[PDB]
């Protein structure tokens, strides 16, 4: 312990980011992240264009 | 129960 | 799906992404460690 | 300390009206600090980190 941890800081900021980069999916992908599983693509929305 | 801290 | 009007609009920047900040910090980032003292 | 504005119509009202735009760019030998992160609710409603 302090071990394990001081890489658990490092892990759980990855998370952060796989729950923020991808909106959709968040709070669940990083849950299926760590088991190894993915989420279902054709449910989510996705943007065409911005002006 | 109780703990150092990291920091 | 109750809605039926017109939605607000959006802002481009939030309050705390402009300060980079957080509600609460997590207890693991710079956390504790566990302690044996029995 | 009284100047009379004779050509305006209005003699004690601010005649003028400004607009200014100050941009300062400062190296400094402030420290400040890292930024925070925000609570994830997988973590602890599902003990990941067992």
């Amino acid at each position: 312990d302090f071990y394990n941890a001081q890489k658990m800081d490092e892990l759980t900021r990855v998370m952060r980011k796989i729950c923020d980069d991808n909106p959709e999916y968040g709070e669940e992908m990083v849950l299926r992240w760590a088991h190894g599983l993915s989420v279902d693509p054709g449910r989510v929305p996705f943007l065409l264009a911005e002006k | 129960a109780g703990n150092v801290s990291l920091t | 799906a109750a809605n039926h009007s017109t939605t607000p609009a959006i802002l481009s920047q939030t309050v705390l992404d402009r300060f980079n900040g957080a509600l609460d910090p997590d207890p693991n980032v710079n956390g504790a460690v566990q302690l044996s003292m029995p | 300390a009284d100047l009379p504005q004779y050509p305006f119509a209005d003699q004690q009202a601010e005649v003028c009206t400004y607009v200014v735009q100050s941009t300062a760019v400062m190296p400094t030998p402030m420290i400040f600090g890292p930024s925070p992160v925000e609570q994830l609710a997988v973590i602890e409603t599902e003990d990941l980190f067992e």
